[PDB]
RNA sequence: CGAUGUCGGCUCAUCACAUCCUGGGGCUGAAGUAGGUCCCAAGGGUAUGGCUGUUCGCCAUUUAAAGUGGUACGCGAGCUGGGUUUAGAACGUCGUGAGACAGUUCGGUCCCUAUCUGCCGUGGGCGCUGGAGAACUGAGGGGGGCUGCUCCUAGUACGAGAGGACCGGAGUGGACGCAUCACUGGUGUUCGGGUUGUCAUGCCAAUGGCACUGCCCGGUAGCUAAAUGCGGAAGAGAUAAGUGCUGAAAGCAUCUAAGCACGAAACUUGCCCCGAGAUGAGUUCUCCCUGACCCUUUAAGGGUCCUGAAGGAACGUUGAAGACGACGACGUUGAUAGGCCGGGUGUGUAAGCGCAGCGAUGCGUUGAGCUAACCGGUACUAAUGAACCGUGAGGCUUAACCU
RNA sequence: AAUUCCUUGUCGGGUAAGUUCCGACCUGCACGAAUGGCGUAAUGAUGGCCAGGCUGUCUCCACCCGAGACUCAGUGAAAU
RNA sequence: ACACAGGUGGUCAGGUAGAGAAUACCAAGGCGCUUGAGAGAACUCGGGUGAAGGAACUAGGCAAAAUGGUGCCGUAACUUC
RNA sequence: AGGACCGAACCGACUAAUGUUGAAAAAUUAGCGGAUGACUUGUGGCUGGGGGUGAAAGGCCAAUCAAACCGGGAGAUAGCU
């Protein structure tokens, strides 16, 4: 079934999806692209852009909320300083998914997920 | 729920007509390189739909 | 949804009382015996409100003379008539199920008055 | 009368003054435009081929394009067909709106039903399951028995068992008509006709009430 | 819900405190009981010198439900207990005079004139 | 006997008619109601429990009725193992004894991923004669077919009373099936909140992890039922048992021999679904292609260059579609999905700070903060322009109209 | 009756209904006194039965979360 | 028989809560189990929750569900006391 | 004090499910009994095939027991296949 039902199991527990998509935010937003499959680059996309939806308002309140996602400052300072200025104007999507190939190991559909406006 | 009676080779490729292969034989020419590659793939260097995507 | 909600609004009454859930509500419903609209009465205290537009609805738990009465309310109908309220409370939760079980002097609620 | 396709957006209650809720369910008709007149003198049968809805232009094929534009109308999401009851004759490019269901009061919905997927035994034909205990190993929702024995030796042709449930053509029949509304072209009927919101419903007097 | 094996409790003035529904009447393969049906009960516990005793088999009619009852507006009037009144088997006739804990006004169908003229509320 | 596994129960049934109910009739020791009996009829329906391992049966309470059988006394490559025929033990009896018992009792491993046939669903190839895109007719087939009670007719007919209709017509239920979430509820480990233990975020504060989601309380969408709608039919044709008309053979009589008229839930339709692989491969509408040279045992032949159309497929974003294919929508000439914004719903008065208080904590800011797939908008991100397949007016014989 | 074939004996109690269960009568097919007879507090992963509680065992399932199943890439069996 | 969910004697064995070497969460130390990636059907297995009823299930309350700690009050028949 | 009580280690193995071409030629998960003794366990010995040992099942004696395994008599014999 799973009629409008919009959410990826991805084959793994719901304790995991909290702290896989937690890491993989995480590394995301330290280096600016990474490479992973579209399963996965579709999912991240949905968790991503609601932290550079919620940096663009700067509070002790909006920090605590990107705290408790994501869970470490570092991020949290990449945020509010770096990417809340750097998609001011944009209203939409903060990220890009890009196909690009296959994993040798397990043929995987690949996908380099992108923050956009990286030409600097 | 073994078997009963051998199946013959004209069993086992009636089987495996479905089996057979298939390939994608359009490619696509970027504008910048003309590098063929998969549509809505990146070149091997980072080329897609004629811009340097990789970055790098 | 735009020829719903469009068509939602024709059937919705505009005076209904709001409120918050906890409090003593005195309802009025239109009961017809044979042939005469007689216009009850019915007390008790709000348990849950289901807000839905015109598929409101709202539970009121009434100790009668028996073990005890839950009626529930479609908000916009033609049938039910006054949300007066009485006696405004002070609960935490939104439903309160758990008068279900507390009876008497246990299942008395605090007014809010703030 | 003969019918009308419309899609079916909802479902809600429009309250009678008893406090009576009917449930409805809101169909959107806008205009059913006739694209063709079947005739008996042409194939064998009368009938009139309607249509409704917008399409894109680099959407509309070349061959039904050119089929529309033989009577000549704005194309609509696909072509429907209603057979004709009695002597009824239109013309090519007619359009039919709701204002013929301002008279009858019974009608009748038919559209493809909502996908169930594969559907086990148990949720397609109400086979009752064995017992969840006592015992009962591997055999907790399974259909059990299909077949005598040796005498038929075989399973006879219709058995009742797991497959497809739903996304079917489905008509639930004698729908008591509520509103009929004309400027914003609704058809209120009571209770529920097949198919999720959006789903196309070939909406028609009822033929045996 | 009130089927076979149900514990109903007694809203009338006979005697009994627990009783259990063992039929529901009205036809076949009938699976439970609502409103203001006709069910076939049998008498678990009682008050001494009662009318009925402990042990003895009459009809009843449902009153109030744990489920509740739906009215024509999609409102539900339930309430917190299952009881019934106790019947005589042979006719309507409720045995009991004090019917208790107000029951519905959807048992207002003239061979139950007299349950809803002895009751107290509703 | 180089294996055919066994009673009962669960599940799923299916056919037969010597029919339990409903339907249509004859006869009656048939007044009426209710029955007895026989004939036609298999469309559908055809109990829940206490006791026994039991089928059966007895009993209690119903129901319109709780039919009789075939089907390895249907069903263990579907389940159970209670009973019974493995190994232990005891009692009664029999025997000197080992042991034995159509006597009994307590306990005691139920194996297999389906090649084929069959059946339930779903696709690929090719064919259908130029190809492609849509809409239907329709042979064949399947599903559905049950019924009570109350009321009106009328408390009339009938009956000394007691009692109490046929037929016809409304209303309200049970069982079963189809369909759907607007209502009432269920779940809702992607949402909000409370709290215990402990570790960590440098520490307070504030959060996150883990302990079945830690335990809980609620709850959007979706799914679904106990919820909400709907369904059986009416009518028609031809008939069964049966009832009559006219009417001879047989001056009469007589339903039958010629001819004619009524006559069942059965048969064929009417209702709904599948459906042109119905190779007997149908029909209608529309769209697109009307380019040049050689060889040849010169034939519906083969080859080359020039164009490769309509359309399809592939790929992509995905769907209330879905196991995989497939099917539907969309592909910037853009609303398909994600994001964002407004709204709604849910949870409930966040964080920080101020004040009161020794403190836990409360009040104020504030029905705020946070808000999952929900509703309506918006191209910010992704659906890149091409390419691939498919062609170039469509054979033979004959007839009928144009010329 | 771990014993009674006849037999579900008969009567009583429990239940709406009790081939089992408890008490009793005694026609003990075929109990019986150290192959012990009759009771017996406690004990028991013991046999039978009843009641309270409690719940998806059941009426009748519904939904949800994970592991296979299903698809793709690699390796690649078996009874027969 | 294998890089096999099995078997294998003795010793040391911290912090917080706790009666405890139970058990939970961590320290030091050591590991994520030598196939993975998607989709989110029936069905099977390990589990969660549930309207009304509550054994009606069944050979049988099998399995689940429930009870569950400390302090105190109170505690029958019978008995070898 | 106790062949005492509840309950880990340790030992044992009653119920159910899974598994039965299994992970495993008897185990795993959730429960369960004993748990200061007639206890359990390490190391090293002793008792042997018509014999051993046995809280006694005709159980155990190297995955084999109403008479172990290996070699020889032996190509036993077979009115049977
Ligand atoms: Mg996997
Ligand atoms: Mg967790
Ligand atoms: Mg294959
Ligand atoms: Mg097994
Ligand atoms: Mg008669
Ligand atoms: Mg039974
Ligand atoms: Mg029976
Ligand atoms: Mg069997
Ligand atoms: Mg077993
Ligand atoms: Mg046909
Ligand atoms: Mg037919
Ligand atoms: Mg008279
Ligand atoms: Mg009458
Ligand atoms: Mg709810
Ligand atoms: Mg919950
Ligand atoms: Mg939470
Ligand atoms: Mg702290
Ligand atoms: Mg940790
Ligand atoms: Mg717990
Ligand atoms: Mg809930
Ligand atoms: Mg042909
Ligand atoms: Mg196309
Ligand atoms: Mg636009
Ligand atoms: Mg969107
Ligand atoms: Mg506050
Ligand atoms: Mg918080
Ligand atoms: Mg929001
Ligand atoms: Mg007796
Ligand atoms: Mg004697
Ligand atoms: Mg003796
Ligand atoms: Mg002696
Ligand atoms: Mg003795
Ligand atoms: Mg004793
Ligand atoms: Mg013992
Ligand atoms: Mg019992
Ligand atoms: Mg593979
Ligand atoms: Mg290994
Ligand atoms: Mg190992
Ligand atoms: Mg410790
Ligand atoms: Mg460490
Ligand atoms: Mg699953
Ligand atoms: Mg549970
Ligand atoms: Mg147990
Ligand atoms: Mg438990
Ligand atoms: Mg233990
Ligand atoms: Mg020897
Ligand atoms: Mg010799």
């Amino acid at each position: 079934m799973r009629h409008r039902k919009s959410g990826r199991q991805l084959n793994r527990n719901s304790s995991h999806r909290q702290a896989m998509f937690r890491n993989m935010a995480g590394s995301l937003v330290r280096h600016e692209i990474i490479k992973t499959t579209l399963p996965k680059a579709k999912e991240l996309r949905r968790v991503v852009e609601p932290l550079i939806t919620l940096a663009k308002t700067d509070s002790v309140a909006n920090r605590r909320l990107a705290f408790a996602r994501t869970r470490d400052n570092e991020i949290v300072a990449k945020l509010f300083n770096e990417l809340g200025p750097r998609f001011a104007s944009r209203a939409g999507g903060y990220t890009r998914i890009l196909k690009c190939g296959f994993r040798a190991g397990d043929n995987a559909p690949m996908a380099y997920i992108e923050l956009v406006d990286r030409s600097e | 729920a073994v078997q009963q009676n051998k199946p013959t080779r004209s069993k086992r490729g009636m089987r495996r007509s479905h089996d057979a292969l298939t390939a994608v034989t359009s490619l696509s020419v970027d504008k910048t390189s003309g590098e063929k590659h998969l549509r809505h793939h990146i070149t091997a260097d980072g080329y897609y739909r004629g811009r340097k995507v990789i970055a790098k | 949804s735009n020829i719903i909600k469009q068509l939602e609004q024709e059937q919705m009454k505009q005076d209904v009382p709001s409120f918050r859930p906890g409090d003593t509500v005195e309802v009025k419903v239109w009961v017809v015996e044979g042939s005469k609209k007689r216009l009850q009465a019915f007390e008790g205290v709000v348990i849950a409100i289901r807000n839905r537009g015109l598929h409101s609805a709202f539970t009121v738990r009434k100790i009668s003379n028996g073990e005890g009465v839950e009626r529930v309310f479609q908000t916009h109908s033609p049938v039910v008539d006054s949300i007066s309220v009485k006696r405004r409370g002070a609960v935490r939760k939104a439903k309160l199920y758990y008068l279900r079980e507390r009876t008497g002097k246990a299942a008395r609620i605090k007014e809010r008055l703030n | 009368m003969i019918g009308l396709v419309g899609k079916k957006v909802g479902m809600t209650r429009i309250f009678t003054e008893d406090g009576v809720s009917i449930p409805v369910t809101v169909i959107e008709v806008e205009a059913n435009r006739v694209t063709q007149v079947k005739d008996l003198a042409n194939d064998g049968y009368r009938a009139i081929q309607v249509t409704t809805g917008a399409k894109k232009a680099n959407r509309v094929t070349k061959p039904e394009a050119g089929h529309f534009a033989k009577a000549g109308v704005e194309a609509g999401r696909g072509l429907w067909e209603f057979r004709l009851a009695e002597g009824e004759e239109f013309t090519v490019g007619q359009s039919i709106s709701v204002e013929l269901f301002a008279d009858v009061k019974k009608v009748d919905v038919t559209g493809t039903s909502k996908g169930k997927g594969f559907a086990g035994t148990v949720k397609r034909w109400n086979f009752r399951t064995q017992d969840a205990t006592h015992g009962n190993s591997l055999s907790h929702r399974v259909p059990g028995s299909i077949g005598q024995n040796q005498t038929p030796g075989k399973v006879f042709k219709g058995k009742k068992m797991a497959g497809q449930m739903g996304n079917e053509r489905v008509t639930v029949q004698s729908l008591d008509v509520v509103r009929v509304d004309a400027e914003r072209n609704l058809l209120l009927v009571k209770g529920a006709v097949p198919g999720a919101t959006g789903s196309d419903l070939i909406v028609k007097p009822a033929v045996k009430a | 819900m009130i089927q076979e094996q149900t514990m109903l409790n007694v809203a009338d003035n006979s005697g009994a405190r627990r009783v259990m529904c063992i039929k529901v009447l009205g036809g076949s393969h009938r699976r439970y009981a609502g409103v203001g049906d006709i069910i076939k009960i049998t008498i678990k516990e009682a008050i001494p010198r009662g009318k009925v005793k402990k042990g003895d088999v009459l009809k009843a009619v449902v009153v109030r439900t744990k489920k509740g009852v739906r009215r024509p507006d999609g409102s539900v009037i339930r309430f917190d207990g299952n009881a019934c009144v106790l019947l005589n088997n042979n006719s309507e006739q409720p045995i009991g005079t004090r019917i208790f804990g107000p029951v519905t006004r959807e048992l207002r169908s003239e061979k139950f004139m007299k349950i809803i003229s002895l009751a107290p509320e509703v």
